[PDB]
């Protein structure tokens, strides 16, 4: 879900979500349930931008 | 016309501000400055509400509906057919409102009686006065007035009741209910009480205040007596006029939050174990 | 009265104290109010039937 | 209208509330908000809650995922964040495929 | 010389202290103005 | 000019309390509305010239 | 200033009075002890007089007692027997009528099973203080205009809870037993059957609640008014008038024209209160019965107003403005 | 005894008098000491 | 007119002189504070414009 | 100065001493809360910011 | 030195029951103030001292 | 000096109670303001001088 | 003499000296307290 | 030493009625404040020992 | 002297009662509280 | 002359306890009031 993205964007989108979301290693290691949550949670984020 | 014993009472003088010019009666009623003020107010307010149901299109009294401006405009004069007929009558509803409250006392004054009916109205002008011309200001609108119709006033205070979360859970709105229930509850006692002594079963002897008064002494064990009840519940009816006054004023300029919100200060507290 | 009015004064005024004194060390105005109430009915009462 | 600040009038008449000719705009637009909080918890968030989340996160009585709601979002604001655009320097979570910079 | 008649001294100063009282609530109201002030949206 | 007869009419012990309450709301009023103006906060005022 | 009639300036308290008594001999079910109140005394009779014992009071006072019990008890059971959270939530709890999907039938315990039993202790308490006021009526030869006044209000209690749930196919359509909760269903109520501001019995009973309040205020600061010419003593200004019946009557006329005797204001009095609840009564018992949507019965009965304006807030100001940015 | 009279006049305003003197002496006092600690003008 | 004299013999001196009186207060109050309510003829915002 | 003991054959001197007695309490009070209020005044705060 | 005058004026019963209330109420309300801190409310330092 | 003349028109039983009333008050609000500034505050000072 | 209460000066240096006894017993044990409670936590 | 005489200004029914009410609403509130923390509440305490 | 109608010959008798419960009520309150502190201790 | 009913000969009695009582309030009120200057001045 992340991996299309920029180098640029990525740093720019990892650094807010960790900032958005409290979590200063989000996504740091995918076993962690935080990042399993993260990536669905991003995909959510983007049906409710365009679905809704 | 006269009534069997009217023609005594009716003796020239007291008056607050008129003299003789405006001192005579027509027909039963009894003219004075302040009844030439509510013949004017009066009849210019009405004729002003149909002139404004011409317009509306309707001469339906149901549908009639003068409504106050937009909440736009502010404290200011709106246009006629925008609002501004509206706050003309509101005018003319407190002249006329204010002058019937200074004609009762030159009627009281007349007869030598108490002013206590003239300030029991000014309670009731002062709800009035408290709905229409001092919420508008402490808000800044004169657009949250109720409007002059017959449903349309209905709409309003439902609106406003829900634009409050069920207006229901406000204390002043409480306090103010229960006062209106314990008046007519006293009315129908009180009502029921005197009735009763003065028509008993065929055959049988008036019951004077000492078996009206031990009645309820033998009903609920307590009885105010005569003199009592009728301070008691004037009482009861000017406190209901009174905190429905506090009801509305306290609504939007100082709870502008839901009411049942407003009981969070019970429900959270130190003493309560969370 | 003199005496029963006198009480019911000393009574508010302590209700206004404790109104004022619940709200420095916390609480809330109406918090503050319903226990000042309380005491003007609680003491107010005492003292008018004590006191006189 | 605790979630969004606001009151019973702020969507519809209230001598009639079923009518669709006394109600105002933003009552569509709760329309869709109820359709996709149901959507939202029922196939986004409760889904991602039962395989997820530990323990310490579930509810005091039933053991339930948190769900989201009006509030969830908007946190006692007409709009969340008071009508603040986030989504226009993030392009990446407006679209669930190609960001479409532009 | 004192002049003994009888007066109501304090009628008309309770008058015309709630008439200044009004013109003093006024003039606060008017320099200050609205203390506690709301605005309301108009949603109909 | 002939201003004394003012006393024929009026009584001039109830003028006094009158005018005595008179003169109080207007001292009152008037300083409480130099307060609300930011140009004449003499409290205020003391506070930007020693800054 | 004159003396305003509002609080006695002194008063004077002697014997204890018993009652009148005649050959129906309520002596033996009247209780002998009486006391005063000063505090009371400066609005009314300082005189805490002695119940008349008979068996509809004590039936009645047994059964509301037995009511209030089952009803608390539940409440206490509500939040666990936990007195400080009872006392917290004591606006709040309640006994909730049963569940719409039982009707008629008998629901269980915890479902409104208790509602039905409270209920019918609550009916049997009311009609029993009911008699009680038509036998002490009765006994003291007088008219019974207690007792018709009351049952007035019998006819909204029974319509609410009673007459309506019955011919409704549901015991679901009571009122529940609490502060508050009697509060949501006199919204809910009016929620869900359009709108009770135009149901037109709805809007006559607040036509004579409203004109109950008008006339107590108005007769009770007209007697006031003359009671410096013994107003108070209504009675005998009933057999004998004096010119504080006159006044009166002449203030009125003077005033809006007509007037009322010392004994007819009464009966104005009684039938404004009297047919506030008779007309709420009808009001509630066609509400969902006979008519499911007040507002559609006013739209094709053509009482209800229509307005012209938008209906949402973008048509008179923005989102950015009212925050004033 | 309603009523005052002339020869409780003069001691009772000049009781009076000594009183507001004091009054205004601590008055000035305190207003002049508060000058220096944080003049207002 | 030079006969304007004679409005004291229909009027009291003491009723009229206090009639005035306190209606020659409301005129100044009512339009004082008329002022202060116009932004533009408020000297005491006009001071703070000239200091700026 | 001392010539003006004529004023007190009006007052009686209970009403105006308690009158007055409350008056300069109310007045001294009331000055001594708007200096409270005002920010350059309040001497409590003034030893905070003294004592840092 | 003379201040037993004070019942002089002072009904006895009348000012005892009034400073007998006035006292338990200073108390209660001085140990309830201390209930609201948290360096001087013992049952918290209690429960802290108790680990 | 003549001070003592206002025991002549004062009752003294009237004066001491609204004295006594008025002192406590005057007293009780005083350290209730105190209180509630930060600096002036008895109870968060030790809390603070201890830690 | 003086005596809105009808009580003697006699009867006075009585209910004084008691009263100022009774003061004094719960002024020490006040300052008893004071000084534990002190050392407990001093608050100054 | 000299403390008898209390009860010659003050009736003994009718501050024995006050003093039995006072001791045990006291009594009570020092129960429920005691009830109200944590470490105090016996029930509580009772119900963690055996867990 | 006296505004209850009592003498001091049972006045003293009154007081002297009164403190043996006094005592009694603060001695079971003693050992009530030096059993708490003991149980759980506050200080 | 009086006019409460109490004779001038006590009346200067009635201060002379009054102004001792009010300047031993106001000496231990002074004495407190220096204490909390030495420990937190406001000046
Ligand atoms: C959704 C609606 C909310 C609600 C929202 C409101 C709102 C909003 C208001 C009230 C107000 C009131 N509510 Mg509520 N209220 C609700 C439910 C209830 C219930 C109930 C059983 O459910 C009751 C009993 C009440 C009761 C009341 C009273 C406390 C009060 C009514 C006005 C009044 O007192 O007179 C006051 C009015 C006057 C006395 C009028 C004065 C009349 C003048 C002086 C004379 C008229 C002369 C005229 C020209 C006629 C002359 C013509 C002919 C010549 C005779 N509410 C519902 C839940 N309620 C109203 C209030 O308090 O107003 C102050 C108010 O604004
Ligand atoms: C959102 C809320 C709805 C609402 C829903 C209802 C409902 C629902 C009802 C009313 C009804 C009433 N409404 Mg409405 N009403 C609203 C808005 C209002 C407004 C307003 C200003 O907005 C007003 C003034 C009113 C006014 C009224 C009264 C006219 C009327 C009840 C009269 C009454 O007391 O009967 C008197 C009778 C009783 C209150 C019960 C009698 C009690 C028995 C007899 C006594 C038993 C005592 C008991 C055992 C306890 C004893 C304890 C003692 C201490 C011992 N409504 C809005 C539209 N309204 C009633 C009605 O319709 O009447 C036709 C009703 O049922
Ligand atoms: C205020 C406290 C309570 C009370 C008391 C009370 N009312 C009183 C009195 C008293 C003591 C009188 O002495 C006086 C009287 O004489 O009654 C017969 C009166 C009165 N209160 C009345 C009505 C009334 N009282 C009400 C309620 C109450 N009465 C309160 C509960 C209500 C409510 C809330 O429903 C109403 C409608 C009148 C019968 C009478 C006032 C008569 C009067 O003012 O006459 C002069 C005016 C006219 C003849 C017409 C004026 C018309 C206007 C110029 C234009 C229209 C203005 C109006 C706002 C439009 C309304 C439109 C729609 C909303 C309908
Ligand atoms: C005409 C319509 C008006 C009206 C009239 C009216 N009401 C009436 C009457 C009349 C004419 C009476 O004669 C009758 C009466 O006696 O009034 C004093 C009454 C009455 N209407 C009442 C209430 C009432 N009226 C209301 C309204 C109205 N009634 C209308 C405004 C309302 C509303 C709608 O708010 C209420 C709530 C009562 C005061 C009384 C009816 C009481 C009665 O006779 O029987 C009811 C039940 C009991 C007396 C038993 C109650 C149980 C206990 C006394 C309570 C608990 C006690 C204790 C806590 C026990 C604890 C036990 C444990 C420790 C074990
Ligand atoms: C025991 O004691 C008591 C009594 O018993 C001795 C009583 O009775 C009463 C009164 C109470 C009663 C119940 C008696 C009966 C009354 C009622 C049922 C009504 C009260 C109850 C209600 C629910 C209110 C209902 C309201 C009614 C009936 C309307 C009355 C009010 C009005 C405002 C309308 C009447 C007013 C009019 C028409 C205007 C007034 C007139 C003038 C000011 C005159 C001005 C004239 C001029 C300036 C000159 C110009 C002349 C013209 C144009 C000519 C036109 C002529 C005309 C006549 C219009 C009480 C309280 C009492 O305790
Ligand atoms: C920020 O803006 C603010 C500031 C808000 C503002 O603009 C408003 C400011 C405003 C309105 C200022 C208006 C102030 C005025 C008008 C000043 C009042 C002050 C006055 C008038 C001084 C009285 C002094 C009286 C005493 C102190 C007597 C002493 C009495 C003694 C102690 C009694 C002695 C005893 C006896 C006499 C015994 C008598 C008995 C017998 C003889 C038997
Ligand atoms: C925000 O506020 C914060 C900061 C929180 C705050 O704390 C504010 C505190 C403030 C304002 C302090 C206010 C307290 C003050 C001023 C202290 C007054 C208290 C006093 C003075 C103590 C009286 C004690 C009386 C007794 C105990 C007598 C004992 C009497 C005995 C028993 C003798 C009785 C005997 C007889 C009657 C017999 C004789 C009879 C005959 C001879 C007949
Ligand atoms: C909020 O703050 C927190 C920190 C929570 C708080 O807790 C605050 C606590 C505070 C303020 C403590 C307040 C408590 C105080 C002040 C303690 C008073 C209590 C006292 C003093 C106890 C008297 C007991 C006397 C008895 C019970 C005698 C028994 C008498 C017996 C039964 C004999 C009676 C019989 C006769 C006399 C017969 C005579 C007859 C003849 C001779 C005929
Ligand atoms: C916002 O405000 C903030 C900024 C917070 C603020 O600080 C506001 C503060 C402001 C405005 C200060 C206002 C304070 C003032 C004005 C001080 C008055 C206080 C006074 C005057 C002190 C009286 C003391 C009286 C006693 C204590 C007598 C002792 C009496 C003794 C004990 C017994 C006497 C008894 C007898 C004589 C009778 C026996 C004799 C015979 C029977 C012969
Ligand atoms: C220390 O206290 C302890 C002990 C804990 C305690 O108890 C405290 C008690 C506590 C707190 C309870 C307080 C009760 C409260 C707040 C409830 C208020 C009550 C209210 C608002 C009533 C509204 C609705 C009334 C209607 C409208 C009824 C309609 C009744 C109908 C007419 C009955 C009809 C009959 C039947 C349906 C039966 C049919 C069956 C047969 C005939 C067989
Ligand atoms: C107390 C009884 C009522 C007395 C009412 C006195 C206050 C009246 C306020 C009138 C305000 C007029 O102020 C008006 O404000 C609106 C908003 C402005 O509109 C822009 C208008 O240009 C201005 O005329
Ligand atoms: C229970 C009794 C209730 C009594 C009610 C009393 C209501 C008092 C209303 C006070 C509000 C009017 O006072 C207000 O003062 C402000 C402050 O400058 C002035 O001006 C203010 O309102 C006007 C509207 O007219 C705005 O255009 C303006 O931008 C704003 O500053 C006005 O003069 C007046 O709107
Ligand atoms: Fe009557």
């Amino acid at each position: 879900v992340l991996a299309d993205l920029t180098v640029e964007n990525y740093d720019r989108l990892l650094a807010a979500m960790r900032s958005w979301t409290g979590i200063p290693d989000l996504l740091e290691d995918p076993d962690h349930y935080q990042s399993k949550v993260a990536i669905n949670m991003i995909q959510m984020n983007q049906t409710i931008n365009e679905e809704w | 016309a006269l009534l069997s014993f009217e023609r005594k009472y009716r003796v020239r003088g007291g008056t607050l501000i008129g003299g003789d010019l405006f001192d005579f009666w027509v027909g039963p009623f009894y003219v004075g400055f302040f009844g030439v003020t509510t013949a004017f107010f009066a009849l210019l307010g009405t004729i002003l509400i149909f002139w404004g149901a011409s317009q509306q299109g309707t001469f339906n009294p149901w549908l009639i509906n003068i409504a106050p401006p937009d909440l736009s405009y502010g404290l200011g004069m709106a246009p006629l057919m925008e609002g501004g007929l509206w706050q003309i009558i509101t005018i003319c509803a407190i002249g006329a409102f204010v002058s019937w409250a200074l004609r009762e006392v030159e009627i009281c004054r007349k007869l030598g009686m108490g002013y206590h009916v003239p300030f029991a109205f000014s309670v009731a002008i002062f709800a009035y006065v408290t709905l229409v011309v001092f919420r508008p200001l402490l808000m800044g609108a004169w657009g949250h007035g109720f409007p002059y119709g017959i449903w349309s006033h209905l709409d309003w205070v439902s609106n406003t009741g829900y634009a409050y979360l069920h207006f229901h859970y406000n204390p002043a709105h409480m306090i103010a209910v229960t006062f209106f229930f314990t008046t007519t509850l006293a009315l129908a006692l009180h009502g029921a009480l005197v009735l009763s002594a003065a028509n008993p079963p065929k055959g049988e002897e008036v019951k004077g205040p000492d078996n009206e008064d031990t009645f309820f002494r033998d009903f609920i064990g307590y009885s105010i007596g005569t003199l009592g009840i009728h301070r008691v519940g004037l009482l009861l009816a000017l406190n209901a006029g009174f905190w429905s006054a506090v009801c509305i004023i306290i609504s939007g300029p100082v709870w502008t939050k839901g009411w049942p919100e407003w009981w969070n200060w019970w429900l959270e507290m130190p003493i309560w174990p969370s | 009265m003199t005496c029963t009015i006198t009480c019911w004064g000393i009574g508010v005024l302590l209700g206004i104290m404790t109104t004022v004194g619940l709200m420095v060390v916390g609480w809330s105005f109406l918090q503050g109010a319903f226990m000042g109430v309380l005491a003007w009915l609680i003491v107010g009462g005492v003292l008018a039937v004590a006191v006189c | 209208s605790n979630s969004l600040g606001r009151n019973c009038v702020f969507c519809h008449n209230s001598r009639a509330f079923y009518d669709p000719a006394q109600h105002t705009p933003q009552w569509a637009t709760a329309m869709l908000g109820i359709s996709m909080v149901q959507e939202l918890n029922n196939e986004w968030i409760v889904p991602i809650g039962e395989a997820h989340l530990p323990p310490e996160r579930l509810g005091p009585v039933y053991n339930d995922v948190p769900k989201l709601a009006c509030k969830t979002c908007h946190k006692g604001y007409q709009q969340p964040l008071q009508g603040l655009n986030v989504v226009a320097d993030w392009p990446e979570l407006a679209t669930t495929e190609g960001p479409f910079y532009d | 010389w004192n002049s003994k008649n009888p007066t109501d001294i304090y009628k008309p100063a309770i008058v015309v202290g709630v008439a200044g009282g009004a013109v003093f609530a006024a003039a606060l109201l008017v320099s200050w103005g609205q203390p506690l002030a709301t605005d309301s949206m108009q949603t109909g | 000019s002939k201003f004394y007869k003012i006393w024929l009419i009026f009584d001039p012990r109830r003028v006094f309390v009158a005018q005595g309450v008179f003169l109080f709301l207007l001292a009152a009023m008037i300083h409480l509305v130099l307060l609300s103006t930011e140009h004449f906060n003499w409290f205020e005022l003391a506070a930007a010239n020693a800054a | 200033p004159e003396y305003q009639n509002i609080f006695t300036q002194v008063q004077v308290q002697g014997p204890a009075e018993l009652g009148v008594d005649n050959e129906n001999n309520l002596t033996e079910e009247r209780t002998t002890g009486t006391g005063f109140s000063q505090l009371i005394g400066w609005i009314g009779n300082a005189q805490l007089g002695p119940i008349y014992l008979g068996w509809f009071g004590i039936i009645s006072l047994v059964t509301g007692t037995l009511w209030f019990n089952i009803v608390g008890f539940n409440m206490l059971s509500q939040v666990g027997y936990s007195i400080p959270e009872f006392i917290r939530q004591l606006f709040w709890l309640a006994l909730e009528p049963p569940s719409p999907e039982y009707g008629l039938r008998m629901p269980p315990l915890d479902d409104g099973g208790w509602f039905i039993i409270a209920s019918f202790f609550l009916l049997v308490s009311v009609i029993s203080w009911w008699l009680r006021s038509y036998q002490l009526a009765e006994m003291h030869k007088m008219g019974k205009h207690v007792a018709w006044a009351f049952a007035a209000a019998i006819w909204l209690f029974l319509v609410l809870g009673l007459f309506r749930p019955i011919l409704m196919g549901s015991w679901s359509e009571a009122v529940p037993y609490g502060i508050f909760p009697h509060l949501d269903w006199t919204t809910a109520f009016s929620i869900r059957y359009g709108n009770l501001y135009y149901n037109p019995f709805h809007a006559l009973s607040i036509v004579f609640l409203y004109g109950s309040v008008l006339l107590f205020a108005m007769h009770g600061a007209t007697i006031l008014a003359v009671t410096r010419f013994g107003g108070d003593r209504e009675l005998e200004q009933i057999y004998d008038r004096g010119t504080a019946s006159e006044r009166a009557g002449l203030f009125w006329r003077w005033t809006m024209g007509f007037n009322a005797t010392m004994e007819g204001i009464h009966r104005w009095a009684w039938w404004f209160a009297v047919l506030t609840p008779i007309t709420g009564g009808i009001g509630i018992l066609l509400t969902g019965t006979v008519v499911d949507n007040w507002f559609l019965w006013a739209v094709e009965h053509n009482f209800a107003p229509d307005y012209t304006q938008d209906y949402g807030y973008e048509a008179y100001t923005t989102y950015d403005g009212f925050l004033g940015r | 005894f309603t009523g005052l009279t002339d020869e409780q006049a003069q001691e009772l305003h000049s009781v009076y008098m000594s009183g507001l003197w004091l009054f205004s002496a601590v008055a000035v006092v305190a207003h002049l000491a508060t000058f220096i600690w944080r003049p207002w003008f």
